[PDB]
């Protein structure tokens, strides 16, 4: 009926860690490790619950120690890169001059390292963009969402550009009106 | 009101 | 950067059946994608999933205090956190917006595709049906399937391939736990 997962990872040599709670495939919150703050996926969640961010830091320190142990035990066998699948869609049916959101869904990849760029008419755009952290999958790969609020027009074309070590060239996924 | 973490433990070295 | 990477993952899973009546806890340790050891509350001890995790199972199973922590998790962790989050997760209901617009299987041909765009709903389970003049049309229906928006909403497009004739009224009907009655949207040729 329901599944709540506390998912953690730690990645070498990047020294990247992550700590999050998932409910039925959606993120309840993650912990910003550098700020040591709980980040609720929807702000209203934070008025009905809390989480002591320090506990995540303690778990990540153990995960780091275990990664070193398991790397040795495996005889330094590295991860195999799995490149992502990328889909671009809109939040809602598109109508000219009515605000909307472009969603770039990056799916089924490891390791959890990715460079994502929104392009408007071939130019990088960063105004009002947002993103999720790396989200766990049941096959233990990752997925991720990037967001771009936009005003639909017939003049602008868009692309989500995704780079990943498993890809030979950057993956560009297009969107335009119609 | 406080979400509780399950701890992770260290493997043997 | 071609330096090799090494990944450690841990997932502490709480599976709930009939509210919190039946609860199963799983403590899972992974190297890259390979689960190597786990604690299953059905068993009450760590068991190696692959050869890689045999040392961890033996070492952790020798720690009676650790095992008693894990054996109590269904109560102290799973049931507890369910009570903390249930009001905005288990009970979250967001009804869909339903929009119908026509489209084309071939850009040069005439309009031969009716899209029922169902947007912004939670939770994921939904049923979308097409009707032509009050009769359900099951042939020629294709869908994106269930799409996560990543922001605690879903969407889905359900498309009906059809040649509209003058007079016809097409109905897209949506059922969803947030609704007490089917939500219907009509489209006229
Ligand atoms: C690492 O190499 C040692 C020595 O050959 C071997 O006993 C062990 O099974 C290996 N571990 C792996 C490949 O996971
Ligand atoms: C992202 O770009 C940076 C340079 O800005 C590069 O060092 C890094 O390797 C890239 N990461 C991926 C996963 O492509």
């Amino acid at each position: 009926e329901h599944v709540i997962i506390q998912a953690e990872f730690y990645l070498n040599p990047d020294q990247s860690g992550e700590f999050m709670f998932d409910f039925d495939g959606d993120e309840i919150f993650h912990v910003d490790m550098a700020k040591k703050e709980t980040v609720w996926r929807l702000e209203e969640f934070g008025r009905f619950a809390s989480f002591e961010a320090q506990g995540a830091l303690a778990n990540i320190a153990v995960d780091k120690a275990n990664l070193e142990i398991m790397t040795k035990r495996s005889n330094y066998t590295p991860i195999t890169n799995v490149p992502p699948e990328v889909t671009v869609l809109t939040n809602s049916p598109v109508e000219l001059r009515e605000p909307n959101v472009l969603i770039c869904f990056i799916d089924k990849f490891t390791p959890p390292v990715v460079n994502v760029t929104w392009l408007r008419n071939g130019k990088p755009v960063t105004t009002g963009v947002s993103e999720t952290v790396f989200l766990p999958r049941e096959d233990h790969l990752f997925r991720k969402f990037h967001y771009l609020p936009f005003l639909p027009s017939t003049e602008d074309v868009y692309d989500c550009r995704v780079e990943h070590w498993g890809l030979d060239e950057p993956l560009l996924k297009h969107w335009e009106f119609d | 009101e406080t979400v509780c973490p399950r701890t992770t433990q260290q493997s043997p070295e | 950067d071609t330096r090799p990477r090494f990944l450690e993952q841990v997932k502490h899973e709480c599976h709930f059946f009939n509210g919190t009546e039946r609860v199963r806890f799983l403590d899972r340790y992974f190297y890259h994608q390979e689960e190597y050891v786990r604690f299953d509350s059905d068993v009450g001890e760590y068991r190696a999933v692959t050869e890689l995790g045999r040392p961890d199972a033996e070492y952790w199973n020798s720690q009676k205090d650790l095992l008693e922590q894990r054996r109590a998790a269904v109560d102290t962790y799973c049931r507890h956190n369910y009570g903390v989050v249930e009001s905005f997760t288990v009970q979250r209901r967001v009804y869909p917006e339903v929009t119908v617009y026509p489209a084309k299987t071939q850009p040069l041909q005439h309009h031969n595709l009716l899209v029922c765009s169902v947007n912004g709903f939670y939770p994921g389970s939904i049923e979308v049906r097409w009707f032509r003049n009050g009769q359900e049309e099951k042939t020629g229906v294709v869908s994106t399937g269930l799409i996560q928006n990543g922001d605690w909403t879903f969407q889905t497009l359900v498309m009906l391939e059809t040649v509209p004739r003058s007079g016809e009224v097409y109905t897209c009907q949506v059922e969803h736990p947030s609704l007490t009655s089917p939500l219907t949207v009509e489209w006229r040729a």
